[PDB]
Parts: C-alpha cells; structure tokens; sequence
C-alpha cells in the first residue's frame, strides 16, 4: 500500500538511521516476545508457583 | 559383445531404453557427457574436429544447463525431435588412442601430460 | 533457412515472452514492489541482531 | 566412606541419589515403580536369607529393604501420607534435585524457536526475490539436436 | 645424530614414570568364599578372579577336547587346587573385567 | 593496471577473499546437497568456541573431573547451555559430514580432476574420528572408562610389538590418571589441525572449480557466487539453527547413554559397553570377526578402499542419473551401512553373528564390483547407436 | 563540507546511543 | 580453467515486476504424483533390507523366548 | 612451456613453496641481521612442540599445580629437560624479537611502503607480551599469585567502569582458582592466533620483498634463495642452537627468580616483586608517573606512537648509514631503552625516581623529533650542490 | 632397464633398514 512507501521515504534516503532503525526493533521486538512468553507461561499451569504454597512461612 | 547387443539381450534393450529417455528429457547426446578434463584425449579429439560441430556442442549443453537449473524438460515436440546416440566423436578418440599406443610401443615421449593436483 | 539467433538481431519487435513456469509477472503499468521488499527484509534483519 | 557403607548393609554399597534419575534408563517411572513394587516371588524361585524380592531389579533380588509405608512421615500440610503419595513427592524431589534448570531452559527454547522460524520465512522471501531474474530468464540457441 | 636424540627424548617422555614403576609388585589378603562362588578382591591396579569348583564343576570343566582349544592346556596345570582356581583378573583378550 | 583506483574489493588487501569468495564462478544449477561444506565449517566453528569456553572451568585430574563438570552445570551462568552446545554439536558435525560423503558418491565427485579433494576428505575424516573418541573420554563416568579400556586395548593384537604399544599408550599398566591428562592435552590440539587441513581441502577444490548434478562440462554458463549462492547458505544455516536449537532445548539426553552420570568404578563393569552413535558402523565390522587380528586388519581394507575409489579409470559418466544400475547399487549400500549401523549396538549372540558377518561383505563388494560397471559401460555407445 | 560533517555526526549518534545502551540495559524503557 | 566462444541472445526482467511467492503452491499434486512415481523404486530399495530384517529378527527373538518356557 | 611436465617443483602442488621459499628473488647483498625473522619462526615452534608436550602432565587446581610441576621436573624420564627448554626459550623468543625490530628501527624498513608489515608486527608484539604474562602464572608461586594480583588490578586506574572489568577479569573477589583455570585456557589458546598473524605479516612482506643495506632501489641485481640464503640462516640457526644448549644445560636457573620455588601463600608477601626479565622497561614507564591513571595511560601513548612512526611523510633516505644524526640518535635510544630496564629493577625512591622520570621523557621525545630531520632534510638537494 | 632400477630399489631398502636400525638398538632381535 501508499503506507509501505511512506515509510520507504521517511527512513530509507540515509543509512545510519536505517542501523539506528533495526537496533530499536530489536530491542523493542525482544521485550514483546519476553512478555508474551512469560504470560504464556503464567496462563499455562496455575497453582504450581513458588508463591502458592499454603505452607511457606510455618516453620519457625 | 554376446550379450551387451540389445539384439540378442533382452536386459541390454531396457538399458538403452532407460538411458535414451533420460538423455532426450535433457536433450543432448550420449557423446556430450564426455569431458576434457577427465581424459585429456577427449580434449584432442574434440580439438580436431570441424567447427560447427563443435559449437553445436556447447549450445545444446548450455540449453540442458538452463533446463536443469529452471527444474524442468523440454517440451514433447522438441522431445520427439531429439536424437541421442547419434555419435561424432567415437572414431577420433579411437584414432587418437590408436596412434598413443603405437607411438608407446616404438619409445617415444607423451604428447601431453595431466598436471599433478 | 536463416539461423534462429540472427533473426532475433535484425528484428527489433518489442513485444516480448518470458518464462512463465515458474515466475509470473505483474501487468504491464503496475508501479514497482521496492518498498514492500524492505518492509519483508527488516523483519528478518530484527531477529539476526 | 563406601566401605563403612558397605560394611553396614551386608556387602552391599548404597548409592547416590543427586543424579539417580539420570543414570538409569527411564529415570522416573524406573525410580517410581522400583519403590512401589516389592511383591510377593514367583513359584519354584527362592531368594537367599537377607535379601528381597523386587521384579523391578535386574537380577530378581534386591537387597534394600521396603521403607515407604503408610504412616512412615507426617506432614505439615494435612495430606494422607500413603505410598504412593510419599513416593510421587519423592520422585519430584529427585527430579528436581538433578534437573534444577528445566524451566529456564524451557522458557529460551520457546522464544528462539519462535523468533527463529520467523526468520526462516524471512531467508526464504530473500532467497526467491533474488533468484528471480535467472529463473524467468529467456534465451534463444540456434539448435534443434 | 641430533635428529634422533630429539625424537627418542620426545618419545621417551611419554612412557610409564618412576612413580608408576615402584607400584608394581606385592601381596595383599582375601577372605573367605563358599564352594563354587567367588567375591573379587583388588591388589595394586587389578582384580582377581576366584572359584572353588564343587564335584559336577570339576567334572564338566576336566572333561572337554583338547585340540579344540585355540591355547591347548588343561586346567590341572592351570589350577593350583584340586577345587579353587584364581587367576588374576584382567581380559587377556580386551583388557576389560569379564 | 588501472591507473587509479576503483574499487577496495580489487586491491591487494581483499584480492583473495574477493577472488575466492565473491567473484568466483560457478556453476548455476547447484542444488540444496552443495551446502553441507559450509554448514559443516560453520559447524567446527562453533565446537571451537564452546570448547574454549569449557575449558576455563574444567580440571584433569580423577578426583576432580566429574564434581567440575557437575559444577560447570549447577553453579556458572548459562554453563549448562555451553556443555549442551558442546556434546550436541558433537553429533551435529558428525551428521552433517556423513550427508556430505555420500553427496560425493552419489554424483561421482572423486573422479579426475578431484581425487585430491577425496584424499584430504578421507584424512580430515581420520582426524574427526579421533578428536571425538579421544574427547569422549574427560567427564570420567563409566562408559568413558570402559570404552577407553576396550579401544585402547584392542592393539595389543598385533604381533610383537603389541604390549609394548599399548603400555607407552596408556603411559602405565591400566586406563588411569596419565591417560586422562594426555586425552586432555590431544584433544585441546588436534582441532586446530582439522582446521588447516579444512583450507588445504578448499584451496585443492578452487583449483578446478566445483561438480554440478549433471557431471558435464560447465564453463559456458557460470554465475558468481554473491549474492545468488550465499542467500541459499542462509537458508541452510536458518534451517540448521532451527533444528540445532530444538535439540538443546527440549532434548538434549536422548542422543547419549545414561551410564555416563555414575562414577568410573573400575572393579565392576558394565553389562552392555558400546561407544557413541557415530562408531557403530565401525565397531560392528570390528567384531564381526572371530579373530583379533583379523578384526583389527579388517578396518584397513575400509579406509584402504575409501582411498583407493578414485584411481580407477574407465567409467566415463560421472553423474548416477544417467547409470541406473549404479544408482541402484548405491541406495543399496546406503540401507547396507544403516544395517552395519543398527547392529554395532546389540549383544553378539545368535541371531546377530550371521547379520554382522554378511553386511561387511555386501560394504567391500561395493568397492569391488564398480570397475566392472566401468568396463562394461566403456564399451556401450557401440551397441546402443542409432 | 557540511554534508560529510551531518554524516559523520548521523554515525557518531549511532555509536553513542549504542554505548550508551551497553553502559545501563533498562529492560522497560 | 578458461571459457569458450558462445553466440546466444538471452532476455531478461527486473526483479520487482513479478509476483514472487506464488509459485510455490501453484500445482502441488501433480508434481508430488511426478516424484512418486519417479523414485518409487530408490524407495523401495532403500526401504526393503531394513524391513526384512527387522522382522526377521523379531520373529526369531519371540520364538526363542517363547521357547525357553515351563 | 606448458604441454609436457618439466619440473615438480613448478607443478601446482608444489608452486607456491617454490615461488616463496625456492626461487623468490632477494637482494644479493643483505647482511646478516635478516636471519632473526627466521630464528623467531625456529623459536615459535620450539615453544609450541615443548608446551604441547609439558601439558600432558599438568593439572590447573591451586591444589595440585606447584606438586604437578614437581612431579614433571623429578620424576618423568628426561622431563626436566622438556620444562627448562621451555622456560629459557621463552627468553630466547623474546631476545631474537628485540634484535629483529631494532634492526628494522636501523634501516629504517618501516617506511612506505612498508607499514603494513610494521602494523603487524605490532600486533605480534602484543600478542607475545600477553602470552607470556598469561603463562607465567600456571606453576603459582610466590611471584605468580603477587605478580597477577598487582598487574590485574592496574586495570581499576580507569574511572567507573574500571572496577566492573577488574571483578570480571578475576573470575571473583581476588587472584584464586578461577584465575587460574582461566588463564591455562588462554595460554594454551594465544600461540595459535600468534601463528597465524605471523603468516600474514610474512605475506604482507613478499608483496613487495625486502630492503637492503643501502636503501635503494634494488631490482637490477637479484639472486634466489636457495641456495644462496639458506646455507646463512643455516650459520645462524647452529649458533642459536650452541647459544640455546649453554643456557640448558650449564646455567638453566639464571634467567629467573628464586621465590618462585615457594609456594602461593596468599597471607604474607615477599619483600621484592617484578616481573619476569623481559617486561622491565613498560614496568619502569608505567611506575615513572606517579598517578593510577596517569600509569595506565602512559602505555597506550607507548603503542600508538609505535604504530604511528611509519605515517609520517618524511625524508627520501631510509639507510641510516648515510644519516649522521639519524645514527646518534639511533644509539642514543638504544642506550636508553636499557638504562630504563635496569631501572625498572631497583626499589622505588631517591635517586631511582628522578633517573626513572627523564628516560621515558628522552623515549617519547624521540619518536617526537624524528619527523624534524624529515622536514629540514627536504632541502638538502636545494642546497649542498 | 630392469636390473638397474630394482638394484637401486634393493639398495634403497637396506638403507632404510640401516635408518631404522639406528632409530632404535635391540639387541633382543
Ligand atoms: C635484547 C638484547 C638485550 C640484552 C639484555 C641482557 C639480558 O637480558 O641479560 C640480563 C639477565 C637478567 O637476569 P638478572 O639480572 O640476573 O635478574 C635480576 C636479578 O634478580 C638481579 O637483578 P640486577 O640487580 O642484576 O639488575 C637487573 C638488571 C641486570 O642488570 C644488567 O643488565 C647486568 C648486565 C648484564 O636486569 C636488566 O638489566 C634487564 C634490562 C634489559 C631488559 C630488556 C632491555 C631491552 C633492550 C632494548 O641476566 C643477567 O643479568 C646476567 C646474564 C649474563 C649473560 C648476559 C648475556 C645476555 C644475553
Ligand atoms: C592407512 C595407511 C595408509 C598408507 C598409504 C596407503 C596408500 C594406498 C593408496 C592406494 C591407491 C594408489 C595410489 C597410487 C598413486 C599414483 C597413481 C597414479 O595414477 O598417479 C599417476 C597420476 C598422473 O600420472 P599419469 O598422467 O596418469 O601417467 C602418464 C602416463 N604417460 O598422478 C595423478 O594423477 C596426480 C594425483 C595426485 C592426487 C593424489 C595425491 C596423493 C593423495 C593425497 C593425500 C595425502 C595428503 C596427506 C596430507 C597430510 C600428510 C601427512
Ligand atoms: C602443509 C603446508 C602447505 C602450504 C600450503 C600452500 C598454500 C596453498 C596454495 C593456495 C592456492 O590457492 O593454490 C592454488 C593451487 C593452484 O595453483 P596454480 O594452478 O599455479 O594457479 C593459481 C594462481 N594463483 O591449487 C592447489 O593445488 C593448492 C595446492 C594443493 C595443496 C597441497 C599441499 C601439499 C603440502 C603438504
Ligand atoms: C552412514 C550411516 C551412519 C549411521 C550411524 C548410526 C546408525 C543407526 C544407529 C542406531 O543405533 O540406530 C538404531 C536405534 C538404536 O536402538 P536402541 O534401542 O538404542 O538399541 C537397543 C538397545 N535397547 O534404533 C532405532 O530404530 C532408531 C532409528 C535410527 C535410524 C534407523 C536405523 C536403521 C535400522 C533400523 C531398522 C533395522
Ligand atoms: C539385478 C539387476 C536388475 C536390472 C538388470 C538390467 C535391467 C535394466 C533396467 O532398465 O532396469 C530398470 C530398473 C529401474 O530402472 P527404470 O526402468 O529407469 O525405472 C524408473 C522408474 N521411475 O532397474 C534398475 O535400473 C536398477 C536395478 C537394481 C540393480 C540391483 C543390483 C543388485
Ligand atoms: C589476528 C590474526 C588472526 C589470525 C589470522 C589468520 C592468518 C592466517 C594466514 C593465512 C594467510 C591467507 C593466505 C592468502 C592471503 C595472501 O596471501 O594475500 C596475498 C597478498 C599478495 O598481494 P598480491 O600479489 O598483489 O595479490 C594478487 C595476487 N594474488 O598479500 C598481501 O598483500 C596482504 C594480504 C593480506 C591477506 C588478506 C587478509
Ligand atoms: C637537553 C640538553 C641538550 C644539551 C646537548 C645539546 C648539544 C647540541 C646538539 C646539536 C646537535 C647536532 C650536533 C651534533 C654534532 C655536530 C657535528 C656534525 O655535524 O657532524 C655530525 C656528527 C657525526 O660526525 P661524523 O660526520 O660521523 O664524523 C665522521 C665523518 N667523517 O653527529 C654526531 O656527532 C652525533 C649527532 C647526534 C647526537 C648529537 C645530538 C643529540 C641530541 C639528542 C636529541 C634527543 C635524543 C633523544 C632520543
Ligand atoms: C536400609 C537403608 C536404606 C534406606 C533408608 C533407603 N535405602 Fe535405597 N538402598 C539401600 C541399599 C542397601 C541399596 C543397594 C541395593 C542393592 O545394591 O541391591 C539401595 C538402593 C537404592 C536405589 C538403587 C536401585 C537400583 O536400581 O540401582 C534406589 C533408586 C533407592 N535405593 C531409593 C531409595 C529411596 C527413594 C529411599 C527413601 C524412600 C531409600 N532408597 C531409602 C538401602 C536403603
Ligand atoms: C571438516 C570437514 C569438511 C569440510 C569443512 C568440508 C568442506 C567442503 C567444502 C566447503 C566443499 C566445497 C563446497 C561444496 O561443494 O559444498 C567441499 C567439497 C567436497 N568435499 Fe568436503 N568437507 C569436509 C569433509 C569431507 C569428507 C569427509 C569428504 C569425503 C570423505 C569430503 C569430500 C568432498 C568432495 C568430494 C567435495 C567435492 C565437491 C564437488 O564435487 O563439487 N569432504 N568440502
Ligand atoms: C579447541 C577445541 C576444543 C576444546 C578446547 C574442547 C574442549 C573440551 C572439553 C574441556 C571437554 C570436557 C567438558 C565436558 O566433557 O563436558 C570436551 C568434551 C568433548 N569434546 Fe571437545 N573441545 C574442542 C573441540 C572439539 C571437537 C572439534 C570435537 C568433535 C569433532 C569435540 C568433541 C567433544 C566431545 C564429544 C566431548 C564429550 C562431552 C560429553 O560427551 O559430555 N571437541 N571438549
Ligand atoms: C614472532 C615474531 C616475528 C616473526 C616470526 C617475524 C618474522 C619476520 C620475517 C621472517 C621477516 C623477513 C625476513 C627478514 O627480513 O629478516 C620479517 C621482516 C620484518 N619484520 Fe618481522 N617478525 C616478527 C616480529 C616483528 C615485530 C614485532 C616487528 C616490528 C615491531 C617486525 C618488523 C619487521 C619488519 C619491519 C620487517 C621488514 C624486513 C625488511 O626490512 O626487509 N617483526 N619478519
Ligand atoms: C600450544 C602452546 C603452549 C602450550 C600447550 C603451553 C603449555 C604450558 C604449560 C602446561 C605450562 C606450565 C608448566 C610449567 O610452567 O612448567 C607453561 C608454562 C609457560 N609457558 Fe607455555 N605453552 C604454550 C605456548 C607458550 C608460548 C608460545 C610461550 C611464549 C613465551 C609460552 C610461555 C610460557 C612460560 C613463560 C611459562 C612459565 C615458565 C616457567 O614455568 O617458569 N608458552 N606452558
Ligand atoms: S575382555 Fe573379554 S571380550 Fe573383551
């Protein structure tokens, strides 16, 4: 669409902004895929944590 | 040979069936695969032969190059037009090995030497 | 008979077949897909770094 | 050490139990079961005197013998300590106890396979785009066979 | 003459050490076994096989083929005892514990 | 010449990676079976880096080899992923370079002008196999214990040198703590080695230019090899990762014995010894035999024969498409060494004896019956001619 | 100049906010 | 390692003026049935000894075991 | 020609030796200060072949390490001979290296155009001081666990981030078993990356050959290497090897220091510490400024200034011998260069201060004046016509 | 042009035996 040509223009007539560019989604994209996992996982098996023991502060 | 003839041999028949059918598919003759690195008497006898022959050669293995990269055949018109088999360079070779062994016999030095590797 | 690969020299026609087996291509007055190939490369190019 | 050890059992050498379920062939279900199963012989087999009977042991005779009985524990959280329960809780201890990186693990393999399947798809794109000039390309030879 | 004494050093360098050599040789203690059963014991670096064989034992084992054994020998001069028989334990085939 | 500079990837400085590289010609029908060279490369790449960062955690001595292995696992960050990468690329490499062998007999690679290509193949194939067997050996459980002493000593069967090599090999009188230190000292060596002979390997092919599925002339139509072959490494190595890392992830025990997480103990043995899944083959042959002697002698004709595929001169085709029998021939002995494979893994009781005895003797009349085909076969455009 | 210059002050913004980043790795930022 | 004297003519077209992913999917049943019936022979060839022998094997295992019995 | 095979020596397998080892043509009139670079490969061999073998008996625990080398050196069939060629031909590598680069400081072989090769060069050198320092450490005695303390924790002199590399490079809170295991790794490592810079640096050579004696073009009158060469770098080699067998056998423990024969003991500390023979002049530089990050950036201005001598576009002669200042000032940095090394022995304070701040002012200020001779020196064929 | 050059070849052989007798001493043999 006219969308991927505009952002044709506005990043791709230099270089270090297209470095600057895939450095950002990296580290933007490796957040968002952590968070999604550990949802995920948080969904997946509800119960079992650390946390949900009933017994964890009776020994003293 | 008693039984390499496809005449007298009925597993030489299936041979040549199987071998011209895949030489057609390509379309290119069973004296094409022949290669002057290998022998290095090939390189001669194709060196004597006329031109034309020769160029006509290279053409049809540069079309089953392009074939074989494009993954596919030829089409069944210029499939029935193929010839394979139709030989050009068996009697040369034949020739050029002929005079090898007899300039062998009488003393004599190599023409030509394959290179050490 | 003329050779095939001469007549194709002193024929400038501009009307032209290319190898539909495989690729096909946009009609003729379509603008190009330049933008769109960055766009599918980036996505790529993330995951490496 | 091993010798006051096997000194103790009657020649035979108790092992350790940080990477047991490791060691053997199907750790688990063999560590589970080899605790659940001391049964009764089969007829015209004899076991000799200080040693038990365990189909779960290569040989037929073992020489431990049975622990986990009903009662052998009480717990601090109200569960009815039968054998099986004590011996599904330890089989989780030991596994836990040689594996104590499975979940970390499992939490990178999921992501990279992700993100790396995407790339595949990305390689591929790159790889068809560049191939296709050669691939639609036209030529004309002057030969016919 | 150079070219030698470096290789025969190198080579050399490589072999079995004094401190391996003085652990060579001695004599230690078994207990004892019941009539046709073993439990191996250990010496310096090797295991040794035992056996005390009853009467059908002796019977199978003295009673077999004589050119039929690749090392023709028979067990009378292998055992030292008319029931025991020790032979230390290494493989002479592989090396392993059989 | 060129009396002013064009272009820094035609200055001397980038002359040979430009010309053996980026520019190279080649031929411009290569398939996806022409990547395993690389990937493989890639593949001893990264055993270096990971052995390299192993071995700053591990001490070779007896008491202390399997508490540091255990503690490279438990107690550094990402340790356990280092020992995974390590012992499952192991395996990796091996895979990659068997795929390899057998896309070189399957299009005729070792003929002229490439027999010292198939040479330095089946010499860097010789030293993989023992840096394996050699590394296989540090962590000290059992079966590296057993599978040392077994090996090792199976050279005392040659005649009368025999003992003595076996001794100065294991530098005493039993698999102890001399081997282990020495093992280690090889195995940190022999790497660098295999890579040498890696270069040697790639300069001797650049210097004819590569095969293609059709064993014909190629000098008519060449394309360079940026951009057109490197994006199709990508996709390999993409691929590669992908199944790489499904290994390390969520299995990485099922490619090992379990007997390797017990203590070496060398008073009792092992009911079943057998090494790696890579030595199958091997030793299956090497027991087939019910002789020492013959056992051992029996691996030279392997390796005698994979050195001596190349000097045969007769056959004139090189690709099998075009020779159905060879083909047939050659899946043949693919389902043969998988057979070979199979068995070097069970007890040797009957019935296995007979089915270890027979696939060495289908796996040498491969290397014997071709030639026949090259008579046979020189003779064949004067029957069939139109 | 001044293009070569704006340049080279492009590439040095890439470098710095590179740096920058392996001196403090906030996870949310 | 050298070239040879040609004489061909070839066309060509940009690389962004065709529809790319497409072909992949185009006829897949045909070219599956192709290579079937094509390499149905490496198949069974390659496939055969493995078979047979297994069997084999199993078959002489459970008649041994089951020989053995009281 | 080509049509029927001549020589081996000129087929393909066997062309490039022949091209760099057999035929490649010389200047026949170069002196003997050419054969160090092939006595530096002997060398490197030397030590690679020793290492490989001494590492077949060592084990890396601060537990077992000192009683492992005692066990090679008194107990294993001619061991002692493998440890004391290793720990003198590390001496001998570092002497032959030294002798190499100041004859190339002489003939002035850093110009263009070769500076690629003193680039490299370079690179070696650091390569080999790393190396060494990295493989003094494995026996741990007294001078090991001190050294590697003092010189790892110079690198906290730099600001904040200083402290982190420091924690990082000591595998912990101080020099202790990490340390060691570490450095073993990288000992064993280095020698190969040092093998292979050396193979580019000879490469970069032959692209253009050598200098000679008079600096001057030379393609006129050229000879081949063998046999011509060879048989002088044979005198060469013989002589290094009586050199070598003297300081084996008959005096093997003069190159070192004693307390090295005392086992690490983290608590007390010895009176004297230094660093191995071969490291005093960068000791004494590094000490001479009294200021952490002053001593830490003192030695980067030492390699850069190094690296920098060949880029100055300076005077048409490289032969010194018809340079008269050029020479004086040749052996005036060459008589410094030592009086900084016996400096860099002696305790710090008076008068060892003052004679250890002007020297490194006198080694700077060469590398300063130099271009001056360059410049004044454009106008001599203007004007002693 | 036989005996020339399998006398060499016998030669040949004695002078690598003498090599090897010299690389090692047993008197044992
Ligand atoms: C490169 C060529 C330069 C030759 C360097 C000479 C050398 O390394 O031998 C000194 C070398 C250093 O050992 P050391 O001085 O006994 O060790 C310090 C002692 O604890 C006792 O220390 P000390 O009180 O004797 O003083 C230490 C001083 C010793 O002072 C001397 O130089 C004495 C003169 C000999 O050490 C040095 O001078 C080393 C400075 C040279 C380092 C590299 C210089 C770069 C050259 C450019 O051995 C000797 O001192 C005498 C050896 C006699 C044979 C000389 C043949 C040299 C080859
Ligand atoms: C496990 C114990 C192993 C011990 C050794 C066992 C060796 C068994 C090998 C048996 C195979 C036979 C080998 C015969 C070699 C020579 C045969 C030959 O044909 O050479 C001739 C040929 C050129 O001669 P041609 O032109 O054909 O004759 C002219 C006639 N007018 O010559 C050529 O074509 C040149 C081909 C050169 C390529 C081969 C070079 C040797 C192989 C390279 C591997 C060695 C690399 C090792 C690297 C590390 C070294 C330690
Ligand atoms: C061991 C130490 C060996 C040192 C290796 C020397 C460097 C290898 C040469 C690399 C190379 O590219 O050589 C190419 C060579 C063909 O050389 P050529 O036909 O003369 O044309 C090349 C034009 N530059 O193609 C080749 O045949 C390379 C030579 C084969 C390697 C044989 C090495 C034997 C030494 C053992
Ligand atoms: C060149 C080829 C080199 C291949 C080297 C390895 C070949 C296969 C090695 C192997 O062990 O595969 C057989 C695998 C093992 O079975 P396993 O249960 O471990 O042995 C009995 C012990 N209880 O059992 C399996 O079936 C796993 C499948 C492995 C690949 C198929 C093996 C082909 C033969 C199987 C049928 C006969
Ligand atoms: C036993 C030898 C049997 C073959 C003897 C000569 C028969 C010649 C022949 O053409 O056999 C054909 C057959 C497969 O070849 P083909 O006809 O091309 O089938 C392709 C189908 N996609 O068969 C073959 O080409 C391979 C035959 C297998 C060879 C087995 C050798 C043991
Ligand atoms: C840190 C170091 C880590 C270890 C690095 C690995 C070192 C391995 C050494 C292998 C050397 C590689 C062999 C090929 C490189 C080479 O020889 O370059 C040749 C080049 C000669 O220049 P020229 O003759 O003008 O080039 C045209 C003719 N081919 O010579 C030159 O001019 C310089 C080329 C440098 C090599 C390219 C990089
Ligand atoms: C900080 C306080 C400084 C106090 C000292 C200052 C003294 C004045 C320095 C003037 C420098 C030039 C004067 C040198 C001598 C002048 C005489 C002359 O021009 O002849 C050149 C002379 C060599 O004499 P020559 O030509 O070889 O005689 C035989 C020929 N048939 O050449 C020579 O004799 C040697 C020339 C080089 C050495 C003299 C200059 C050294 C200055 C050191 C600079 C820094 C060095 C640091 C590294
Ligand atoms: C009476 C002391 C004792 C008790 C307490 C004990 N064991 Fe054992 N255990 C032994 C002995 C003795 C052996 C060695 C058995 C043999 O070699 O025949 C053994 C062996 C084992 C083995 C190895 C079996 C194999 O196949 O090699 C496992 C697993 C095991 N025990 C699990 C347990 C578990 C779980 C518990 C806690 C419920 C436990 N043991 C408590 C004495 C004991
Ligand atoms: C570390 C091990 C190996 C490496 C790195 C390696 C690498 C390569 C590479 C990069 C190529 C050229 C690129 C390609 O054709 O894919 C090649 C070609 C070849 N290799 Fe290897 N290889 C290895 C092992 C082997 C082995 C063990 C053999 C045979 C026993 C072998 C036989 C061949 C052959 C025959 C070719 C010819 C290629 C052709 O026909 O075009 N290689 N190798
Ligand atoms: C410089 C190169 C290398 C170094 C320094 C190195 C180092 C090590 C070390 C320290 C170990 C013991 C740690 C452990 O077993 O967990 C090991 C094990 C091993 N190495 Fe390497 N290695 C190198 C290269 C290789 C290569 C090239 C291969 C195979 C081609 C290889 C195969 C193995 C194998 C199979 C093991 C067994 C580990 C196991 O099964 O648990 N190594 N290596
Ligand atoms: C392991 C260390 C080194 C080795 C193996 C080595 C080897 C060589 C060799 C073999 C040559 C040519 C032979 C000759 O001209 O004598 C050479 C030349 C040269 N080397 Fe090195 N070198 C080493 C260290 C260094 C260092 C550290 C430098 C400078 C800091 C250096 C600078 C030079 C220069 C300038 C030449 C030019 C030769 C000429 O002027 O003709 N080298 N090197
Ligand atoms: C593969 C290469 C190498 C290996 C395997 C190796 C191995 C070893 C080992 C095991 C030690 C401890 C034993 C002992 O200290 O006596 C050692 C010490 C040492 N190494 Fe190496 N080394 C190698 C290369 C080098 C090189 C190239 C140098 C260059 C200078 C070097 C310098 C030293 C020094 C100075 C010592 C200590 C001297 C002493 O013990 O007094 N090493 N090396
Ligand atoms: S030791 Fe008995 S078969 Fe190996």
């Amino acid at each position: 669409g006219g969308i991927f040509e505009a952002l044709y223009k506005v990043l791709m007539r230099r270089n270090s902004v297209y470095v600057t560019f895939v450095i950002a989604g990296a580290f933007v994209g490796e957040r968002a895929v952590d968070y999604g996992v550990h949802k995920l996982w948080e969904h997946n098996n509800v119960g079992k944590r650390y946390e949900d023991i009933s017994v964890l502060g009776q020994r003293q | 040979q008693s039984f390499i003839d496809p005449k007298k041999n009925w597993f030489a028949a299936q041979h040549m069936k199987a071998i011209s059918k895949r030489l057609r598919r390509f379309g290119l003759r069973y004296d094409d695969l022949y290669d002057p690195y290998y022998d290095l008497d090939v390189k001669e006898a194709l060196n004597r032969l006329p031109k034309e022959v020769v160029d006509a050669r290279h053409q049809r293995l540069k079309r089953a190059m392009d074939l074989s990269m494009k993954h596919e055949y030829l089409p069944e018109d210029l499939q029935a037009m193929q010839t394979p088999f139709r030989g050009y360079l068996q009697e040369m070779l034949a020739l050029v090995k002929r005079e090898k062994a007899e300039r062998e016999s009488l003393g004599g030095l190599p023409l030509y030497q394959r290179t050490i590797p | 008979e003329i050779p095939a690969t001469v007549a194709a020299v002193k024929n400038p026609s501009s009307k032209i077949v290319y190898d539909e087996h495989n690729h096909e291509r946009y009609p003729p007055g379509d603008p190009s897909k330049r933008a769109f190939a960055y766009f599918v490369l980036t996505g790529g190019r993330f995951v490496y770094a | 050490n091993e010798a006051a050890a096997r000194f103790a059992n009657g020649g035979a050498y108790p092992p350790d139990l940080s990477l047991i379920t490791k060691a053997p062939h199907n750790g688990q279900n063999y560590v589970f079961a080899l605790l659940t199963g001391y049964r009764d012989p089969p007829a015209g087999v004899s076991i000799r005197e200080g040693l038990h009977y365990n189909p779960y042991f290569p040989g037929g005779a073992i020489a431990m013998p049975k622990m986990l009985n009903d009662g052998a524990v009480e717990y601090e959280d109200g569960t009815p300590a039968t054998e099986s329960q004590m011996g599904k809780d330890v089989v989780s201890f030991l596994s836990w106890a040689a594996e104590p990186e499975m979940e970390e693990r499992k939490l990178m393999g999921f992501k990279w396979i992700f993100v790396l399947t995407l790339a595949l798809l990305q390689a591929g794109y790159y790889r068809r785009l560049r191939w296709s000039v050669l691939k639609s390309r036209k030529l004309v030879l002057d030969v016919v066979n | 003459s150079l070219v030698r004494l470096l290789i025969l050093k190198f080579v050399l360098s490589m072999s079995a050490s004094k401190d391996v050599l003085a652990l060579a040789s001695l004599e230690v203690d078994l207990s004892s076994i019941e009539p046709g059963t073993t439990v191996t014991v250990k010496w310096r670096g090797k295991p040794v096989f035992i056996r005390r064989r009853t009467e059908d034992d002796i019977k199978l084992a003295n009673s077999v083929d004589v050119g039929s054994l690749r090392d023709p020998q028979q067990d009378a001069e292998r055992v030292k005892n008319p029931e025991w028989l020790i032979v230390i334990g290494v493989c002479t085939h592989l090396g392993c514990i059989p | 010449m060129r009396n002013q500079r064009f272009s820094l990837l035609k200055q001397p400085i980038s002359s040979t990676l430009n010309q053996h590289l980026i520019d190279y010609p080649t031929p411009s029908n290569l398939s996806y079976w022409w990547g395993f060279g690389s990937l493989a490369g890639i593949c001893l790449v990264i055993q270096i880096v990971t052995g390299v960062f192993l071995a700053m955690h591990y001490t070779p001595h007896v008491d202390l080899a399997f508490n540091s292995v255990e503690h490279v696992m438990r107690d550094v960050e990402g340790g356990w992923l280092l020992r995974y990468m390590h012992a499952n690329g192991a395996s990796m490499f091996l895979i990659v370079v068997h795929l390899h062998i057998f896309r070189g007999l399957y299009h005729a690679s070792y003929s002229s002008p490439r027999e010292f290509v198939r040479c330095l193949g089946v010499v860097i194939f010789l030293l993989m196999i023992v840096t394996a067997f050699t590394g296989y050996v540090p962590p000290w459980g059992q079966m590296s214990f057993w599978g040392a002493t077994v090996i090792t000593s199976l050279a005392s069967a040659i005649p009368v040198v025999g003992d003595t090599i076996v001794t100065w090999l294991w530098g005493g009188f039993s698999v102890d703590n001399a081997t282990l230190n020495r093992f280690f000292s090889l195995h940190h060596l022999l790497p660098f080695i295999l890579v040498g002979a890696s270069l040697l390997h790639l300069a001797a092919l650049h210097q004819y230019g590569s095969n293609n599925p059709l064993g014909v002339h190629s000098e008519m139509d060449q394309i360079s090899f940026y951009p057109y072959f490197y994006v199709k490494d990508l996709v390999g190595w993409v691929a590669f990762a992908i199944f790489f890392s499904i290994w390390i992830f969520y299995a990485p025990n099922v490619l090992g014995h379990p007997d390797n997480y017990i203590p070496a103990n060398p008073m009792p043995t092992p009911p079943h010894i057998v090494p790696e899944w890579y030595f199958l083959p091997i030793h299956a042959i090497l027991r087939s035999i019910p002789d020492k002697s013959g056992g051992v002698a029996a691996i030279a004709p392997v390796f005698i024969c994979l050195l001596a595929l190349p000097f045969f001169k007769s056959m004139y085709v090189r690709s099998s498409s075009f020779r159905p029998i060879h083909q047939g021939i050659f899946w043949l002995l693919l389902a043969d060494r998988l057979l070979l494979g199979w068995i070097g893994c069970q007890p040797v009781e009957a019935p296995f004896v007979t089915i270890g005895q027979i696939p060495p003797l289908v796996f040498f009349l491969f290397f014997a019956i071709t030639p026949i085909p090259g008579r046979v076969g020189r003779g064949i455009p004067n029957s069939y001619t139109d | 100049i001044q293009p070569t210059d704006v340049k080279a002050a492009a590439m040095w913004g890439v470098a710095a906010a590179t740096g920058g980043l392996y001196l403090i790795q906030p996870w949310g930022w | 390692k050298g070239f040879v004297p040609m004489k061909a003519v070839t066309y060509g077209l940009s690389p962004f003026q065709q529809k790319i992913m497409p072909g992949l999917w185009k006829d897949l049943p045909t070219k599956i049935h192709h290579k079937v019936s094509e390499n149905w022979i490496s198949a069974t060839l390659l496939l055969g000894p493995l078979v047979g022998v297994y069997s084999y094997v199993q078959n002489y295992q459970e008649k041994e075991k089951l020989s053995h019995r009281y």
